């Protein structure tokens, strides 16, 4: 039997095969509402390397409903795919971005070596190397403020223990695995007291 | 069906030596699945060992088997291991692999289960425990001192299934299990119909089948 | 570190009534996000994988009949069958998924009740070929009845007999919720040939009277 006929369907596409992703420091968030989404198009391809969900099952939610789903896509190495998780700490998960303990979703990452790697080193994914305090969840500081590490106050200027807040990856084809790229996306799934948007094909 | 998880067949193993056992899952979707480990010793209840993601073998353990076992899992063919390196008698139980897209969810898939059993075998003796002498009258048959469970009872190659009770078996202080079966047939059928019972033993290639009839 | 307590550890319902089972967690298991609390219930039964019943505490898996329930919030939860039938004899574990490590309860198991009925009781005197090995089982079967409480009592030449006998129950029978049982006292060929009268006494709810069946050995 052909069907289901969907013309709403979610926009996944346009947030998987986004031609440009984001540095993680200023992760990028899409939201999804009004639409159906199916899914099985994320679980039934065989191009990722890791579908990590928390707290939620991937194949049991097509016949379920959801206030809101928020799809957040950025940049990092394979070092750090690790810490897109509940209860993780490092550059990544303290600096740029943070999942909360009892996170509801997804995290998908794919290697994007032969997308965002150049062979005089892509240097246009950054990532936070230094701030005052840890981000608290779903935060995105994209501030540029020199960090004072030391006891001298910078005057907005880099120098003896005052460094700039942001590091560049260096992107090169030729690195190792996890250190060449990989695009990650994160749905989160939240439920209210309010009517529901997003629906899967079944219901 | 989104998930099956197919396990290996049963171990008899001798203490000391080491194991490895299976969980294959079969179908679409297996880059979301976490597979978990269930013990279950012999008349206990569930006992949760570990899980473990393959698509890049994160590996979380329960404190009563952490450093007791190890759970790998390879990637390329969707399967996932549970191993010791030296089996202790206390290991002897049933373990099954246990599947859920996703942590913290539910394990709503399980394999059969893989029965290990960490000693020798031994085949039973098989005696009969005939009727004594209107109405009916009761005959069975003793099986009695072996190991490991389980052993298969059926009277006259499976023709009297009506009125049967196979007992669960009980380990004896000696360490073997005995176990009695029991059939209630009218009275007036001892001095005609034939009563065998067919005890079948698989971990000592035992078959036995034995004649019961009043002890004259 | 969660840990489930369920209670009872064993429930008896009659056939068409309504069992309820408690499980409680020493912590919470409500996730903030989705306002669903992270509690399962699981069935098995003999040499059967366990079956998944009910997940995030109210919600029925497929397969399930409808008059299976789940219920609660926080710390207290309740698993409910109503209408109560034959096939839904098992044991039952409540199993919480908020955090590793996953933790099961100890397990209830749920009988069927109904009316007390009187054990008809058979014994068996060891067979000659176990005799030539120099041990002997003496066999005592308490067959069709209900409740599974049963005092069984050995006497070899009117001496009470204690710890050199093991019992055996059966599975509840489907058709007539009955259980039978087996006691086999094990003594030497030796002591076997010392006594005479090798008898068994069975108290129970449905006898006004404590029932004996005894043989004389080799009679
Ligand atoms: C629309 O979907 C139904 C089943 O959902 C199908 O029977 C029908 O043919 C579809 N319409 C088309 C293909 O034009
Ligand atoms: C776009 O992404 C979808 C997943 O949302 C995938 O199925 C499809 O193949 C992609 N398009 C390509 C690779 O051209």
């Amino acid at each position: 039997e052909t069907g289901p006929n969907i013309t709403n369907l979610c926009p996944f596409g346009e947030v998987f095969n986004a031609t440009r992703f984001a540095s993680v420091y200023a992760w990028n968030r899409k939201r999804i509402s009004n639409c159906v989404a199916d899914y099985s198009v994320l679980y039934n391809s065989a191009s990722f390397s890791t579908f990590k969900c928390y707290g939620v099952s991937p194949t049991k939610l097509n016949d379920l409903c959801f206030t809101n789903v928020y799809a957040d896509s950025f940049v990092i190495r394979g070092d750090e795919v690790r810490q897109i998780a509940p209860g993780q700490t490092g550059k990544i998960a303290d600096y740029n971005y943070k999942l909360p303990d009892d996170f509801t979703g997804c995290v998908i990452a794919w290697n994007s070596n032969n997308l965002d790697s150049k062979v005089g080193g892509n240097y246009n994914y950054l990532y936070r190397l230094f701030r005052k305090s840890n981000l608290k969840p779903f935060e995105r500081d994209i501030s540029t403020e020199i960090y004072q590490a030391g006891s001298t106050p910078c005057n907005g200027v880099e120098g003896f223990n005052c460094y700039f807040p942001l590091q560049s990856y260096g992107f090169q084809p030729t690195n190792g695995v996890g250190y060449q790229p990989y695009r990650v996306v994160v749905l989160s799934f939240e439920l209210l007291h309010a009517p529901a948007t997003v629906c899967g094909p079944k219901k | 069906t989104q998930m099956q998880l197919v396990q290996s067949g049963t171990e008899v193993k001798k203490p000391g030596e080491s194991l490895k056992i299976s969980c294959k899952g079969s179908g679409y979707g297996f880059i979301t699945y976490w597979i978990g480990w269930v013990r279950q010793m012999p008349g206990k209840g569930l006992e949760w060992m570990g899980i473990i993601y393959p698509g890049d073998s994160e590996t979380r353990y329960s404190p009563s088997f952490q450093g007791q076992v190890t759970i790998s899992a390879d990637k390329s063919i969707n399967t996932a291991y549970l191993q010791w390196s030296s089996l202790k008698a206390s290991d002897t139980a049933i373990y099954y692999c246990a599947g859920g897209s996703g942590i913290s969810t539910p394990m709503d898939v399980w394999g059969q289960g893989t029965t290990v059993t960490v000693a020798s075998t031994k085949g039973p003796s098989v005696f009969p425990l005939a009727p004594s002498s209107g109405g009916t009258a009761a005959l069975g048959c003793l099986v009695k001192d072996y190991f490991p469970e389980p052993v298969t009872v059926s009277w006259n190659s499976g023709a009297l299934t009506s009125g049967v009770h196979t007992f669960p078996a009980v380990l004896q202080s000696s360490g073997l299990y005995s176990l009695s079966s029991v059939v209630t047939v009218p009275s007036s059928s001892l001095g005609t119909q034939t009563y065998i019972c067919n005890v079948n033993h698989k971990p000592s290639n035992t078959k036995v089948d034995k004649k019961v009839e009043p002890k004259s | 570190d969660i840990q489930l307590t369920q209670s009872p550890d064993s429930l008896a319902v009659s056939l068409g009534e309504r069992a309820t089972i408690n499980c409680k967690s020493s912590q919470s298991v409500l996730y903030s996000s989705i306002n669903k609390n992270y509690l399962a219930w699981y069935q098995q039964k003999p040499g059967q994988p366990p079956k998944l019943l009910i997940y995030w505490a109210s919600t029925r898996e497929s397969g399930v009949p409808d008059r299976f329930s789940g219920s609660g919030s926080g710390t207290d939860f309740t698993l409910t069958i109503s209408s109560l039938q034959a096939e839904d004899v098992a044991v039952y574990y409540c199993q919480q998924y908020y955090s590793t490590p996953y933790t099961f309860g100890q397990g209830t198991k749920v009988e069927i009740k109904r009316t007390v009925a009187a054990p008809s009781v058979f014994i068996f005197p060891p067979s000659d070929e176990q005799l030539k090995s120099g041990t002997a089982s003496v066999v005592c079967l308490l067959n069709n009845f209900y409740p599974r409480e049963a005092k069984v009592q050995w006497k070899v030449d009117n001496a009470l007999q204690s710890g050199n006998s093991q019992e055996s129950v059966t599975e509840q029978d489907s058709k007539d919720s009955t259980y039978s049982l087996s006691s086999t006292l094990t003594l030497s060929k030796a002591d076997y040939e010392k006594h005479k009268v090798y008898a068994c006494e069975v108290t129970h709810q449905g006898l006004s009277s404590p029932v004996t069946k005894s043989f004389n050995r080799g009679e």
